[PDB]
C-alpha cells in the first residue's frame, strides 16, 4: 500500500477487519466510528456507528460513502441518509446495504463532514468491505477436497506466497483467524495436522468462485507458505495478499 | 503418499 507511517491516515485500523466484523475503525478526540456488520451470500449489511465524544453538538453531520474507479462497478452500496445533528455524549447510526458485483481489490472510502465548535472537520477512513466477506464455507471429505484440488488447471489460478510471520503463530488464534476469514477450516485434509486447509465458495452477483487454500507455518522459521488455488486467477490474488496480511 | 503432489 502507501508508504510513509500508517498512524493518523485513512487506514490505520483496516487490518482488524478482514478477518472480524466488528470493532473500532476509527477514533480522533472527538469521534469514534465502530462497525458492526453481517453478510450472506453476495450481500452483506453494515452498521456504521458515529459517537460524539464531546459535550458539543455536531452539525451537519454528512458521511458519504465513495468507491474508486473499478470499485464502482464490482461493489454496489446502499444506504439511507443520517440525522445531520449529533448531541454530545450521542451516538448516531448509518446501515449501509452491500452487493458484490463482481471480484474487486479496492476499499471503499468514508468521508465524514461536520461542524464542531464552528469549525470545518473532514474524516476519510478506508472501509473494511473485502473480498473474503462474501464466503460461503465449504465442508467437505478429504477425498472430494483433494479430487477438487487436482482440478486446477490455469496455473494464474494458484497463487502461493512465503512470508514472515508478522505476528506470534499461535494456533488457536490461527483457527479463529481463517474461520473469520470465511473458509471452512478443513482439518483431517493435510496429513501433516499442524497445517491448515480451508475450502469455500466466493460469491458475486456476476460469478461463483470455488476456493481452496492450505497454510504451511514455519514455527522455526517464523514464516508461511500459503496457496490459494480458486476458478479465478485474480481471487487467488487477491485472497492470498488479504491472508497474508493476517499472519 | 504424500496426496499433494
Amino acid at each position: 500500500g502507501s508508504p510513509g507511517i500508517r498512524l493518523g491516515s485513512s487506514e490505520d485500523n483496516f487490518a482488524r477487519f478482514v478477518c472480524k466484523n466488528n470493532g473500532v475503525l476509527f477514533e480522533n478526540q472527538l469521534l469514534q466510528i465502530g462497525l458492526k456488520s453481517e453478510f450472506r451470500q453476495n450481500l452483506g449489511r453494515m452498521f456504521i456507528f458515529y459517537g460524539n465524544k464531546t459535550s458539543t453538538q455536531f452539525l451537519n453531520f454528512t458521511p458519504t460513502l465513495i468507491c474508486a474507479d473499478d470499485l464502482q462497478t464490482n461493489l454496489n452500496l446502499q444506504t439511507k441518509p443520517v440525522d445531520p445533528t449529533v448531541d454530545g455524549g450521542a451516538q448516531v447510526q448509518q446501515v449501509v446495504n452491500i452487493e458484490c458485483i463482481s471480484d474487486f481489490t479496492e476499499a471503499p472510502v468514508l468521508n465524514i463532514q461536520f461542524r464542531y465548535g464552528g469549525t470545518f472537520q473532514n474524516v476519510s477512513v478506508k472501509l473494511p468491505i473485502t473480498l473474503n466477506k462474501f464466503f460461503q464455507p465449504t465442508e467437505m471429505a478429504s477425498q472430494d477436497f483433494f479430487q477438487r484440488w487436482k482440478q486446477l488447471s490455469n496455473p494464474q489460478q494458484e497463487v502461493q506466497n512465503i512470508f514472515k510471520a508478522k505476528h506470534p503463530m499461535d494456533t488457536e488464534i490461527t483457527k479463529a483467524k481463517i474461520i473469520g476469514f470465511g473458509s471452512a477450516l478443513l482439518e483431517e485434509v493435510d496429513p501433516n495436522p499442524a497445517n491448515f486447509v480451508g475450502a469455500g465458495i466466493i460469491h458475486t452477483k456476476t460469478t461463483q468462485i470455488g476456493c481452496l487454500l492450505r497454510l504451511e507455518p514455519n514455527l522455526q522459521a517464523q514464516m508461511y507458505r500459503l496457496t490459494l488455488r480458486t476458478s479465478k486467477d485474480t481471487v487467488s490474488q487477491r485472497l492470498c495478499e488479504l491472508l497474508s496480511e493476517q499472519f | 503418499s504424500d496426496p499433494w503432489k
